[PDB]
């Protein structure tokens, strides 16, 4: 689908075409400034040197030199600002490479939308294109849940995951993929008694030792 | 250009055409930073496509969120804190120097903020990753403790206390903002310096730049062209130089604003849309979560940070 | 407006978008000039045709105010060999008020 | 009108103003030394000079490669100074304001965006598909299946190494 | 992210797995000493899912 979208959708590489176009168009405007006479009798130096002796051609060539110098100053300033912007973007790209390609980053939506798995770089003309292989849940189911399980007075909390029920039986499951498991003492831990924590349910928590005991 | 340098006068407009593409250059740069403003706002706020809506009943296990959710009784559908922020920030238009309105109006910006608050409250962080997955707030905040090495039991056995502390802190936010002047100092500084730059740019028209008068109308009325050219050329040169200086400084200030907006977007993405581990990036102390709040030409976060309290010494062995 | 956009963008293919082109300024429909009821003529004849001119040591100065002055006659009169004006153009010197 | 007030040339509109001049001064000035009020001869009334109501002109165009239909936006001007739709930014003519909401195509100003069905439409932006979430104090949503998506993120690193002597 | 606490974003507090860091004042600057954990002396093994 990546190759299909890249081949079919135009302006997919707009983030690069814009900077290329800006550079080329700035250069074009810089060239076009030569055509403007900046208030003097001609915009070409050879004419004013050819048909004006130096003592009064000084003023004309001075007008041209100062105007064109100011235009070059403006062009260089624009290039410097754009180079600073590209420098910031390049530092961002380097950070993204070192945090998404060279390793896995837990920073949400810094290596693509959704939970991030890995990334693949691809060289682009004056740029880099990232392929952020990310993990996204699709289909979700509702369940009745409870922050705790009270067993023989002791509370029980999930060591990792949450408590969920399909309406009739309870289960422990991880928080990003429904994978119910019967509640045993291995994936839950006890903390105090079950009269201080609100909104909890009475239930039983299995003990794996007992089935082999008996 | 035409209005700024010359206003209603073809006489100097003709001479201004002699300076080439300066005008299209400046107008293009200003349009670029203008559209970059809208890009910043959209990139920093529109992080979720689907607008979420808070549940009709505020049964969040004791956390009094009424201070940050939009208030229907308010005519502008803004929460009390955002209304206080708007009331705390206080905000040239005659010589062609106009101001275009922002693309995202304050109402829809507040709508994004309310959607983000509802998403965080109802689904924790999953709504920033994929589909929204509703989570009751005690469990969501128990997980957010679980992300900074504090097991769930601390929260569950201290639920009433933590809820009361959070409510009290939210209230103190209003008290701090209302009683402390310049609490919005950054936004006030940026708005004030932008308006001051505009005022200086306008004031530049009160300068002769070598000409015999600072208003081109009277020199046009009292000077024969074939010698008025030099005077009006000095005036145009100076005024255009001032415009270039203004545009350049605006470009640099807009680059700074771009950096700040990218930082703001990253902060919202990492602290709002999820819990961020990088210390001292989502507020002093261990971080839990945060709330965006729309502010005039800015954004205000409420970093909810867990901070240890009175400590006991112990004799320990590795 | 489409042709004006083509003109400003210096191209034919215009990208899909919004483009600012110029400023809408309704032109003036007629021209009006307002000047006071003054009708007296200041003695320009008595100054340019004084009986005796004072020497530069005691150059004579004559105030002129509260009248209407016709620089047209003196400008057209070629009796003045040199007529050099700085800061104001002699052609429309009659236009302004002082 | 193009007016000439005692040599004080200018262009604009003369209106009535509550600016009560003291009996000595003639004409008032705004910042940047421009004439804003004046008392004229033969009536001495305090006329207010205001430049004829200006306004920028912008063009929404969907692209000449697709159509020649053009929408004209006269920003910050009420529709009493020449379909026609008023906006918070100005009045945009040449488009039909609709009630349905779509994603933005061409920005216009103040939450308004614009060819569709042989015509130019101007509409309030669709901020996104509204989606409430069935919250409660004991309801959990847990996915049963996932999907892996790849997104192309594009960042410039370098520009053309230009040089000028 | 490096001095006041331990970071996990790779290649932000020095090459390799990051342990901690020490700031040092420098004339118109700062010099960090990122102390990082870098493995070595690897051995091949047969492994199974």
């Amino acid at each position: 689908k990546i190759q299909d979208s890249l081949s079919s959708t135009p302006s997919a590489l707009g983030k690069l075409q814009d900077v290329v176009n800006q550079n080329a168009q700035a250069l074009n405007t810089l060239v076009k400034q030569l055509s403007s006479n900046f208030g003097a009798i001609s915009s070409v130096l050879n004419d004013i040197l050819s048909r004006l002796d130096p003592p009064e051609a000084e003023v004309q060539i001075d007008r041209l030199i100062t105007g064109r110098l100011q235009s070059l100053q403006t062009y260089v300033t624009q290039q410097l600002i754009r180079a600073a912007e590209i420098r910031a973007s390049a530092n961002l790209a380097a950070t993204k490479m070192s945090e998404c390609v060279l390793g896995q980053s837990k920073r949400v939506d810094f290596c693509g939308k959704g939970y991030h798995l890995m990334s693949f770089p691809q060289s682009a003309p004056h740029g880099v294109v990232f392929l952020h292989v990310t993990y996204v849940p699709a289909q979700e189911k509702n369940f009745t849940t409870a922050p705790a399980i009270c067993h023989d007075g002791k509370a029980h909390f999930p060591r990792e995951g949450v408590f969920v029920s399909n309406g009739t039986h309870w289960f422990v499951t991880q928080r990003n993929f429904y994978e119910p498991q019967i509640i045993t003492t291995d994936n839950t831990f006890v903390s105090g008694n079950c009269d201080v924590v609100i909104g909890i349910v009475n239930n039983t928590v299995y003990d794996p030792l007992q089935p082999e005991l008996d | 250009c035409t209005m700024y340098i010359c206003g209603d006068s073809t006489e100097c407009s003709n001479l201004l055409l002699q300076y080439g593409s300066f005008c299209t250059q400046l107008n293009r740069a200003l349009t670029g930073i203008a559209v970059e403003q809208d890009k910043n706002t959209q990139e920093v706020f529109a992080q979720v496509k689907q607008i979420y809506k808070t549940p009709p009943i505020k049964d969040f296990g004791g956390f009094n969120f009424s201070q940050i959710l939009p208030d229907p009784s308010k005519p502008s559908k803004r929460s009390p804190i955002e209304d206080l922020l708007f009331n705390k920030v206080t905000l040239q238009k005659f010589n062609g120097l106009t101001v275009l309105p922002p693309l995202l109006t304050d109402e829809m910006i507040a709508q994004y903020t309310s959607a983000l608050l509802a998403g965080t409250i109802t689904s924790g962080w999953t709504f920033g990753a994929g589909p929204a997955l509703q989570i009751p707030f005690p469990m969501q905040m128990a997980y957010r403790f679980n992300g900074i090495g504090v097991t769930q039991n601390v929260l569950y056995e201290n639920q009433k206390l933590i809820a009361n502390q959070f409510n009290s802190a939210i209230g103190k936010i209003q008290d701090s903002l209302s009683s402390t002047p310049s609490a919005l100092g950054k936004l006030q500084d940026v708005v004030n310096q932008n308006a001051q730059a505009l005022n200086t740019l306008v004031k530049q028209l009160s300068s002769n730049f070598g000409a015999i008068s600072s208003v081109l109308n009277d020199i046009l009325s009292r000077l024969d062209p074939p010698e008025a050219e030099v005077q009006i050329d000095r005036l145009i040169t100076g005024r255009l130089q001032s415009l270039q200086t203004y545009v350049t400084q605006q470009l640099i200030r807009a680059a700074e604003i771009r950096a700040s907006a990218n930082l703001a977007a990253t902060k919202m993405s990492e602290c709002v849309l999820g819990q961020s581990k990088r210390v001292d990036f989502c507020g002093k102390g261990y971080h839990l979560m945060s709330f965006p709040q729309s502010a005039p030409h800015g954004v205000v976060f409420l970093h909810v940070t867990y901070v240890p309290a009175q400590e006991k010494n112990f004799t320990t062995a590795p | 407006p489409l042709s004006e956009t083509k003109c400003t963008l210096k191209s034919f293919t215009v990208e899909k978008g919004i483009y600012q082109t110029s400023n809408f300024r309704v032109q003036p429909t007629e021209s009006i000039v307002r000047f006071p009821n003054i009708t007296n003529l200041c003695p320009f004849g008595e100054v340019f045709n004084a009986t005796r001119f004072a020497s530069v040591y005691a150059w004579n100065r004559k105030r002129i105010s509260n009248c209407v002055a016709d620089y047209s006659v003196l400008y057209n009169s070629a009796s003045f060999s040199t007529f050099k004006c700085y800061g104001v153009s002699p052609t429309k010197l009659n236009d302004l008020c002082f | 009108v193009n007016f000439n007030f005692n040599g004080l040339t200018g262009t604009g509109v003369l209106t009535e103003s509550n600016k009560k001049f003291l009996p000595f001064q003639q004409f008032g000035r705004d910042i940047a030394d421009t004439t804003d009020a004046v008392r004229d001869p033969q009536t001495l009334e305090i006329l207010d000079i205001t430049p004829c109501s200006f306004g920028g002109v912008s063009v929404i165009t969907p692209g000449t490669n697709t159509s020649n239909q053009v929408a004209v936006l006269y920003q910050d001007v009420n529709c009493t100074e020449v379909n026609v739709f008023q906006t918070r930014a100005g009045c945009l003519i040449g488009a039909e304001h609709v009630n349905n909401s779509y994603e933005c195509d061409i920005p216009i100003g103040a939450g308004i965006c614009a060819v569709a069905s042989q015509s130019i439409i101007a509409y309030t932006m669709s901020l996104g598909a509204e989606n409430s979430v069935a919250y409660s104090n004991n309801s959990i949503a847990i996915p049963t299946n996932f999907t892996i998506s790849v997104t192309t993120e594009i960042l410039p690193v370098s520009m053309t190494k230009t040089s000028v002597d």
